[PDB]
């Protein structure tokens, strides 16, 4: 029994292993922000930026020049937040360059037709920018409303 | 650290801008032109 | 040593060749 | 005079009374975000989740376990963000289904067609995300800037 | 040489002299968020009312009754967060009554689209106010983390 | 600052109202009213 | 003095010629 | 407030996401499941 | 008592039957 077989057209450059394509990734692919069919433009980009800036709230709050001082949950979340705005910037421009139809693969056989123009990029870019705020600012604010919250202190033994 | 020179403010505001600003300004509509078509 | 104003003096002189080097860039470009 | 007519056509199941359809419901129903006639999506979402962010901290600041606690702004302002959040969760899941064209009754003539695509109520959902955080945030800031402010002393005395 | 010459019909009402449409107007007012190609309404609103909220957040906040209180920063915020939310009213109903087609001139020979209807003109207060929200918040964030900050001394010791 | 008649928190918050809110609402519908056309 | 609870008994009976007048003004429109 | 068994802190996570996180997701995966057409 | 290193050391030992469940409740599907 072949698990690892083509998608349909076995002269198309790719596989359908496990991994790719199976019966899990096919669906959780198909069904994140990116790919999920009825989400428009500003609403894939806010839940991708918000996702984004809820996890780069991270590496920049309790790692950083000013870790070890009270003034180092707010410069995690200034980095966050021009880090955001930086990515905000790259999606402007990358989108006004022009954008063409996304890659079509076995893991996702239909992409969103609404990123294919560059209208749809601008609203995928501005979502980004207020998804990657919200998610940072809720971030920092969980962080710091406890002021200790010592699930905070895992992660930052560990990154001391 | 401020300098004991006049207008000591004028490095905290420039050499961001010459670092950080402008190069990514310069990054931007330099990508934008080199990569508009016709 | 130099006063606070000559700074922003010498940096108002300094526009001058700021602009009359864009206007020699793109006239080069052209 | 008969003040309760029925709309135009009597067999269907509703009647033209004063509360329901006269002249002062059918305007501003008409004109609330949800019917208005030249808003898009991610416009009424917006709108309408400002107002409910707005309002719905008023039963988590002063109403809450850590009401007694300098907390308590705090902790209404991140219950309040929770809840929007379940409701943004809720509207991408309802238009993720599948909606159809929404009721159309005597006081609505006219329903928003743009409600009426899963592409729509994306837009009203992420919409109703960046207005609920949004008005959660605003209600937040003017509770807690003045630290009193006498009119949350009204209503909490009264919820003591 | 004219210098100063017509957009190349002389009897439009207009002339295109150095200042209106030679090289470098022409560009940078058609690559500002308003007459953009590629964005969208509700990006355009959004990369506008960002910069609007950030640059509204320095007469209010050193220039108010309460700036030499503690106070005033915050309430610097709050005023700026008010006078966007008269400016989005005021963009809201500017649309509600119904847009034209916005005037072509020598400098923007291609006017958007998408703003001569009043779902673009919807899109563009709700990324309006979005964008004001964020950018007073972001200019009060930066204004406010290091408590003093002294490029806010410059022009606060002018404006004693 | 509040005065000593009885409920003296009513001119802090219908002042505003009818000074700020109200006229706000008024002008917005009345600038719909007089602006719609047909 | 009056008391508290007179000004918001004034406030609610004060609706009534407030609605009234709103009933009549739309009348008169018409 | 915290046990003196070993990590206890487990229980201010998994408790949390076993009581809202995870119900919320499997409710709106069951709903999605069941209500989908074709 | 255990250690808080077997608090964890069961917790990843707890995911494979957390892989096989999820893998017999699809097949029991089909
Ligand atoms: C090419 C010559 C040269 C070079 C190498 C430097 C280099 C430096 N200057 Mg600058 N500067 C120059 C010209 C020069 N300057 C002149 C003519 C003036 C005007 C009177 C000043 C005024 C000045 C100020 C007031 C400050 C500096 C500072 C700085 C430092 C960081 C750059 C920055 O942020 O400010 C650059 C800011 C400017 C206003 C410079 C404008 C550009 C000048 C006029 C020359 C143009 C550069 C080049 C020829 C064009 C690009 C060439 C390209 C191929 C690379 C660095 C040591 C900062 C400092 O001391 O930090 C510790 C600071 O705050 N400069
Ligand atoms: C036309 C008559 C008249 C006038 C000129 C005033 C004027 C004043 N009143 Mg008011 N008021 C009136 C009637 C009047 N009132 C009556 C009949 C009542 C109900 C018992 C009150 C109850 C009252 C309260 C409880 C308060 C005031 C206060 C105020 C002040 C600011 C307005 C405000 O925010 O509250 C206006 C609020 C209202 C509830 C008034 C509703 C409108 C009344 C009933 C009359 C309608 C006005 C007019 C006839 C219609 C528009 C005409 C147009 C052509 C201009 C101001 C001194 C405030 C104050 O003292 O601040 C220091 C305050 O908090 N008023
Ligand atoms: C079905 C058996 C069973 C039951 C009823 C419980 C019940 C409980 N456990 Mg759990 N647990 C179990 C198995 C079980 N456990 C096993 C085998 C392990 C792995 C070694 C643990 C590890 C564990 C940890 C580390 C913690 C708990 C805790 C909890 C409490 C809240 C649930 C929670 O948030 O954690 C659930 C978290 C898990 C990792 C459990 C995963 C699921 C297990 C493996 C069994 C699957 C359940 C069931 C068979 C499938 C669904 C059946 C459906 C028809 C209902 C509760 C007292 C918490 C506690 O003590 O709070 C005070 C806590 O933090 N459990
Ligand atoms: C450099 C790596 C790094 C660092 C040190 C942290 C550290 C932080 N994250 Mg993060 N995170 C990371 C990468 C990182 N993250 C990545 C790669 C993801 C994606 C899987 C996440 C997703 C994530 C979530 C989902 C959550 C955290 C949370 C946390 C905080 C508490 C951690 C905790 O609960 O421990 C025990 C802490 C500020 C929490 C947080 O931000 O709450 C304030 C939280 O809810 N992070
Ligand atoms: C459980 C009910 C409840 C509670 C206790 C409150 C309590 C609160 N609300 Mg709220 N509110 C409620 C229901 C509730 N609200 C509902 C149903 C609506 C819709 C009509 C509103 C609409 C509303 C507005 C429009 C405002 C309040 C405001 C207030 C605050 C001061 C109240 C005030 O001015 O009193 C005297 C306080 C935090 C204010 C606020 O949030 O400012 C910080 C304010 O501006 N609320
Ligand atoms: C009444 C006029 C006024 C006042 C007093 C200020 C004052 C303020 N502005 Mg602002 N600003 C103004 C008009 C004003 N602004 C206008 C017209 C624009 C458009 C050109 C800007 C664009 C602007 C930017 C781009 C920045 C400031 C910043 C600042 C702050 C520090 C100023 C500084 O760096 O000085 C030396 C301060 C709160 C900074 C800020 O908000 O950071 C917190 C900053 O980054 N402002
Ligand atoms: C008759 C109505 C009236 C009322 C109640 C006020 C009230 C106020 N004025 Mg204003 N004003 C008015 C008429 C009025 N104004 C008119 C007619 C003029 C023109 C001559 C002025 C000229 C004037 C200036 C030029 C200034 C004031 C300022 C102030 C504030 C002083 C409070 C303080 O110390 O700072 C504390 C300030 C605050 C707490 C900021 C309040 C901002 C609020 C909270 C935002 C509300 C958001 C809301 C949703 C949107 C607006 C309402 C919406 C329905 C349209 C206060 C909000 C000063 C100020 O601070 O500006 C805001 C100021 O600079 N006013
Ligand atoms: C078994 C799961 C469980 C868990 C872990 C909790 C947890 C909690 N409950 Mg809840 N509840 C549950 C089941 C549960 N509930 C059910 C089944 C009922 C119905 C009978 C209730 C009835 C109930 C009421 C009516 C109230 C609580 C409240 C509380 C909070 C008390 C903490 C405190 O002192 O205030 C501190 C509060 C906070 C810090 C606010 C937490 C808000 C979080 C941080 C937002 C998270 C955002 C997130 C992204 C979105 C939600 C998750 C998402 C995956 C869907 C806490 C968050 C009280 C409360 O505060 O409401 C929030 C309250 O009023 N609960
Ligand atoms: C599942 C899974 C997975 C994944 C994982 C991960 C990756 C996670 C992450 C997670 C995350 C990463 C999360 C996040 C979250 C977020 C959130 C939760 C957000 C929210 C926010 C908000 C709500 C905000 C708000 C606001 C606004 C908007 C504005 C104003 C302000 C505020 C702040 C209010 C894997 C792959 C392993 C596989 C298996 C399964
Ligand atoms: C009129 C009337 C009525 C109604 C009433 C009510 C129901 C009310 C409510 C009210 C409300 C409920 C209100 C609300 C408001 C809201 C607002 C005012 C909001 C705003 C917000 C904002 C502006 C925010 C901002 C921001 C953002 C967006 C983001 C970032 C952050 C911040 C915070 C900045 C009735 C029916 C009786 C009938 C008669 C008449
Ligand atoms: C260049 C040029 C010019 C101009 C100048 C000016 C006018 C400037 C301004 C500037 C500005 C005016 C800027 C602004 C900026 C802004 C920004 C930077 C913003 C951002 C923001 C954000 C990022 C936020 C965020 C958020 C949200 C969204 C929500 C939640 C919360 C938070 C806060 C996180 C001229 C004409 C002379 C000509 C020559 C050249």
């Amino acid at each position: 029994i072949d698990v690892v077989n083509h998608g349909g057209d076995p002269q198309v450059g790719n596989l359908s292993t496990p991994i790719n394509g199976s019966a899990f990734t096919k669906a959780f692919i198909n069904a994140l922000p990116a790919y999920r069919k009825g989400l428009s433009p500003n609403r894939r980009g806010l839940e991708v930026g918000m996702a984004h800036g809820y996890l780069l709230y991270g590496p920049f709050a309790v790692l950083g020049p000013l870790r070890l001082t009270e003034y180092g949950p707010t410069a995690g979340l200034l980095a966050t937040i021009g880090l955001v705005s930086i990515l905000t910037i790259c999606l402007s421009i990358y989108g006004a360059v022009g954008v063409s139809k996304p890659t079509e693969t076995l893991t996702t056989p239909e992409v969103p037709m609404d990123l294919a123009t560059k209208e749809g990029w601008s609203e995928f870019a501005g979502g980004f920018l207020l998804g990657g705020c919200g998610g940072a600012f809720f971030a920092f604010f969980l962080c710091q409303t406890p002021h200790l919250q010592p699930l905070i202190e895992v992660a930052s033994n560990i990154w001391s | 650290i401020l300098g004991d020179f006049a207008a000591s403010f004028l490095p905290a505001i420039l050499v961001p801008a010459v670092g950080l600003v402008m190069p990514a300004v310069v990054m931007g509509l330099l990508f934008l032109q080199i990569e508009s078509e016709a | 040593s130099i006063s606070e104003t000559q700074v922003f003096v010498a940096l108002v002189i300094a526009l001058i060749p700021g602009i009359l080097a864009f206007r020699l860039a793109t006239e080069l470009y052209k």
